[PDB]
């Protein structure tokens, strides 16, 4: 995968790369590199998953669905993978560099935040910092979405709070205006319904 | 076509603005501060390069070859001096979409030749 | 949408006192081929010329020609702004403007800066970009019923725009006015109405909820969407 | 420049015929589905020079229930229609003893003209339409459900069945695109029939405002 | 006719629907409660299936009233379920698929 | 209006001020002097045309 | 207010920190050879965030080795140790490079609520 990314970089450097419709050359190069590295991550994860025995306890908990996922196993055994900030690779926070340990204009996988180690192998210092950046993104998202989502929740509640099913089976608000002549267009409660198949449709 | 530069009066050192002389039907450059006039030599008053076909080799300076953080290569020798080593870097300039193009500079001192593959 | 700037390579203003002997050397052929017969009022000519250079790539990418461009200029500004041009054969796609009769040169600069922004050569305003593609998912494919009675998903071209003019795009030849829609619910309300925006709003909320694989009972979406549309207008939850 | 002009005229006429048919006016099947070539044969393919002139595109239909209840469709030539043109059309309607009309403007209509269209409502119910919004029949859109103007007897039956007042039904604006398509005024109720994924079919009723 | 109504309701061929009663599970429950032998001929008259499904459909009331407006609203409220019911409790399916008594 | 104008939001002043006005207020009245202070390479017409609107606005 | 950090200066492709400096640092308590003597020897340098942009760092002296394909070959500084990127509470995590980073953040927060002996003179 790293040789593939090197080949794509060499193509871009020699102007042997032409953009695809709907994207600029930078975006096309980024798409190619990200596709290569995602393919590498998925292939390595499949290798790790097939390596597992029936006695593996990660596989036990993932199989039962109790906890974990196959991506977690891949990150613990195979490779942690690409770290993204705002949906893109690690940005050039220095001048044309992600860290002072890299050369300028280095779009390689390790420079831009591809963790080629597993959690058991251990991250290198640059992989450690990039992974901390990616995890900081999740912490910020978790801590910032709450206010907006809670305000949305309160707004929805105050907008619909008094809408109720009446004894004539119509759904009405406090003003007694009719919102639905029957709840859900069918006058049925949502606990008792369930998924089925229409046998004469297909 | 090429751009057109600003030219200043010879008396007040203010910029000369374009003007047309109907009597001779000829372009003049005249100062709206003093009463100076000059016979133009280009005949072009304004140029807009919407395509922005700028040769970024002109923006490069040889001093960048002293940067320890730039990558160096031995595979692209200098055509002007024959030095083997050379630094390379991308455009990293706005208004340039196809900016994966590499620009090379010779690391030999006092040569400073710059080129592109 | 394509403005003159999107297809233009470079503009310039010259002082050409007599078009017969132009300032530029490569534009002397077609200018005399145009001037040997009087097509316009040569007396009502200004010495300030505005030469614009196009680029073959953008001309071909839109199937555009100097004829259409010159027609659009002579329509937006009438006969007051003369425009001439060569054939689509020369190595450089060039066309020359003059003003027919603030000073003249400033007026040429102003109309240059305006034409390069507001002169709509082709397309619909407010639609920046459009992407054509084949939908691999059946939700955007064309689901028909074959003569045998089976559901068949036809793999057809669909366009996704970056702006919205649903009002205009619907009324275009070879555009489906039945399935063409938008995600801007306000335009759906303005163009199609309250029940159309009710249905579209239900679709968009369902898309937001289900994109992460989740599922919410439809009666909850229906109740929310009826709350926002039961009074004939789009009632924001605010 | 000209083929597209006649195409637009044909499309506008097609939408107008569909609209009149949906309002309940007597429209023959032949003009209801009129091919573009048939339109060119009947009106021409050179509107720019004057064949067809928009004054030749004028439609006059009669209601199925009442032959005396007719309706006009005028196609003014000027892009921005002025009050004088409205007065001319109202004069013609007075002469021919017609009380309903549609004015398919091209660019728009002046404020004085709109105020004239609003003030004299009890005499002549004449509506305003942009040619841009008649190039498509919005009722054929997939998002638009089936709208049906109920009669006063039907509305009374509805309010008596569900035992409610008109202000308790959901609403539809008088300026709604579909309300304007069906030419319905305040006080009228429109029955909307739409498919429901939980019930199969759902009928709701919206009062015009 | 129900098939065409479904085809206009679900213009995409998605038969997954959310409905009150899981009729296949109830049929399975009946098969196991009464020890239905799928290999033997059944003693269920297909006319009994038709009549029973019609009476059942009459007994499932979401909108109450004999007036035509209530009749149409009742038709609409249980349309999809009644289609599912008629296509599941069909006489042929009840004869060669479920083989209920 | 025609091009891009350069302004300067000085402290204790609630209105934008053209840069050329500020340069003249500091004793540099000739346009040559101001562009000597702003543009250090006179072989570059791009910088020149981008500063020209500010001069045209302050004459 | 300029936050900076110390780094080992690098010669052509070698550290200036020779073995003699380590020798004098080992007997730090006898010959009073301290950190300041290391800085004064021109072997260590404080580099701020803005000067790091112009610096080419080696993560370890192993990066200064001549390789089959040289990455840089023109380094200017070296890390004293990469683990010094961590702070006080993250420097207590063992094997923090084998954890998901949110876990390291949660521990760095939870080492501060951990009981111990907050200070020796707690009796007074
Ligand atoms: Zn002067
Ligand atoms: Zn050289």
């Amino acid at each position: 995968a790293k040789q593939d990314v090197i080949e794509v970089i060499e193509k871009a450097h020699n102007n042997e790369l032409e953009p695809t419709p709907g994207n600029t050359l930078r975006q096309t190069f980024e798409n190619q590199v990200n596709r290569i590295l995602n393919d590498a991550r998925d292939k390595t994860g499949s290798s790790a998953q097939k390596s597992l025995s029936e006695y593996n306890n990660f596989k036990s908990m993932v199989v039962s669905g109790a906890k974990g996922s196959k991506i977690n196993i891949s990150q613990v055994i195979a490779v942690v993978g690409q770290q993204n900030v705002e949906g893109k690779r690690i940005p050039f926070g220095f001048k044309h560099r992600t860290l002072p340990h890299f050369i300028k204009d280095d779009y390689g996988p390790e420079s831009r935040g591809f963790v080629e180690n597993s959690y058991l192998a251990g991250l290198t210092p640059t992989e450690f910092f990039f992974h901390a950046m990616g995890g900081r993104e999740g912490l910020i998202d978790t801590a910032v979405k709450t206010a907006e989502t809670g305000y949305i929740q309160r707004r929805l509640i105050k907008s619909m709070e008094s809408v109720m099913v009446k004894y004539d089976a119509t759904v009405r608000n406090s003003i007694n205006q009719v919102v639905q002549l029957r709840y859900g267009e069918d006058g049925l409660a949502g606990e008792s319904v369930e998924f089925q198949n229409l046998a004469t449709l297909k | 076509p090429g751009f057109v530069g600003i030219r200043f009066c010879q008396e007040c050192n203010n910029m000369l603005y374009p003007k047309e002389d109907k009597e001779n039907r000829i372009l003049l450059y005249a100062c709206r501060n003093c009463d100076y006039q000059q016979e133009a030599d280009n005949s072009c008053i304004y140029v807009n390069k919407i395509t922005h076909e700028v040769d970024e080799l002109t923006q490069i300076i040889a001093d960048v070859s002293q940067d320890p953080t730039l990558p160096r290569t031995e595979d692209h020798p200098c055509q002007k001096c024959g030095h083997k080593e050379a630094v390379f870097f991308q455009s990293h300039s706005a208004r340039a979409e196809d900016a994966m193009r590499l620009y090379y500079v010779c690391t030999a001192p006092h040569c400073g030749h710059r080129w592109t593959e | 949408h394509t403005t003159l700037r999107k297809v233009t390579a470079n503009t310039a203003i010259y002082y050409d006192p007599n078009p017969q002997s132009t300032v530029v050397a490569e534009d002397q052929e077609w200018v005399n081929v145009y001037y040997e017969m009087p097509d316009f009022d040569v007396a009502r000519i200004s010495p300030w010329l505005l030469r614009v250079e196009l680029d073959r790539k953008h001309m071909t990418d839109r199937k555009l020609t100097m004829e259409q461009i010159a027609e659009k200029i002579n329509a937006g500004f009438g006969d007051d702004l003369n425009c001439i041009f060569n054939d689509d054969n020369a190595e450089k796609l060039v066309l020359r403007i003059r003003i027919m009769n603030m000073d003249d040169d400033v007026f040429l600069r102003c109309i240059e800066s305006n034409m390069l922004t507001d002169m709509t050569l082709q397309g619909i305003e407010q639609i920046s970009k459009v992407y054509m593609h084949l939908p691999q998912t059946d939700n955007k494919k064309k689901i028909i019923i074959t003569e045998d009675g089976e559901f068949k998903a036809l793999q057809e071209w669909i366009l996704e725009t970056d702006g919205v003019s649903l009002m205009r795009v619907l009324s275009e030849k070879d555009v489906d006015p039945v399935r063409t829609t938008s995600n801007d619910i306000v335009e759906i309300f303005t163009v199609l109405g309250i029940e159309a925006v009710r249905k579209a709003l239900e679709r968009e909320l369902y898309h937001v909820i289900s994109f992460d694989g989740s599922y919410v009972n439809y009666r909850h979406l229906a109740l929310l969407c009826d709350t926002m549309t039961c009074r004939g207008h789009l009632m924001a939850i605010t | 420049d000209d083929e597209e002009e006649t195409y637009r005229l044909w499309k506008i006429r097609k939408t107008i015929m569909q609209l009149c048919h949906d309002r309940g006016y007597l429209v023959t099947q032949d003009e209801l589905d009129q091919t573009l070539e048939e339109f060119k044969a009947q009106f021409g393919d050179k509107p720019s020079e004057g064949r067809p002139r928009r004054t030749d595109l004028t439609v006059l239909v009669a209601h199925n229930d009442d032959p005396t209840d007719q309706m006009f469709v005028f196609f003014p030539e000027e892009p921005k229609v002025g009050i004088k043109t409205i007065k001319v059309y109202c004069q013609r309607m007075q002469e021919e003893n017609i009380t309903r009309a549609l004015i398919v403007v091209q660019q728009g209509m002046t404020p004085s003209a709109k105020q004239s269209l609003v003030d004299m409502a009890p005499k002549y119910i004449l509506e305003q339409f942009l040619q841009q919004e008649l190039l498509i029949n919005i009722t054929e859109h997939e998002l638009v459900p089936e709208h049906v103007v109920m009669t006063k007897e039907e509305v009374t039956e509805l309010l008596a069945r569900y035992k409610l007042r008109e202000n308790q039904l959901p609403r539809i604006q008088a300026g709604d695109p579909v309300a304007r398509y069906f030419g319905i005024k305040r006080g009228q109720v429109v029955k909307i029939i739409r498919p429901s994924e939980t019930a199969g079919r759902y009928i709701t009723y919206r009062l015009v405002q | 006719e129900d098939r065409e109504v479904l085809r206009v309701i679900f213009p995409t061929g998605d038969s997954k629907v959310v409905l009150p009663c899981n009729l296949l599970r109830m049929i399975w429950n009946a098969q196991k409660i009464f020890h239905i032998n799928p290999r033997l001929p059944s003693d269920l008259h297909p006319i009994k299936v038709v009549e029973g499904v019609k009476e059942l459909s009459k007994k499932l009331v979401i909108v109450n009233g004999d007036d035509p407006l209530s009749r149409q609203a009742q038709e609409n409220a249980t349309l999809l379920f009644n289609i599912h019911l008629r296509s599941t409790l069909c006489s042929r399916r009840m004869a060669e698929e479920f083989r209920l008594s | 209006a025609i091009g891009q104008r350069i302004v300067a939001t000085l402290p204790y002043i609630k209105q934008e001020v053209p840069i050329i006005i500020v340069f003249r207020a500091l004793g540099f009245v000739s346009d040559r002097d101001i562009l000597e202070h702003i543009i250090y390479d006179f072989e570059d017409p791009e910088m020149m045309e981008m500063v020209k609107p500010s001069l045209d606005e302050a004459f | 207010g300029r936050i900076c950090r110390p780094l080992l200066i690098v010669e052509k492709q070698k550290l200036l920190l020779k073995k003699r400096h380590i020798d004098q640092l080992k007997e730090r308590e006898y010959n009073n050879y301290s950190w300041q003597d290391l800085v004064a020897s021109g072997v260590v340098e404080y580099i701020d965030t803005l000067e790091e942009e112009t610096v080419m760092l080696a993560m370890t002296p192993d990066d200064l080795q001549e390789k089959e394909v040289a990455y840089c070959s023109t380094y200017t500084h070296c890390e004293i140790h990469p683990s010094m990127i961590l702070g006080v509470c993250a420097s207590i995590i063992p094997f923090p490079d084998h954890n998901q980073s949110p876990r390291n953040t949660y521990q760095s927060a939870m080492g501060k609520q951990a009981m111990g002996v907050y200070i020796t003179n707690f009796h007074v």
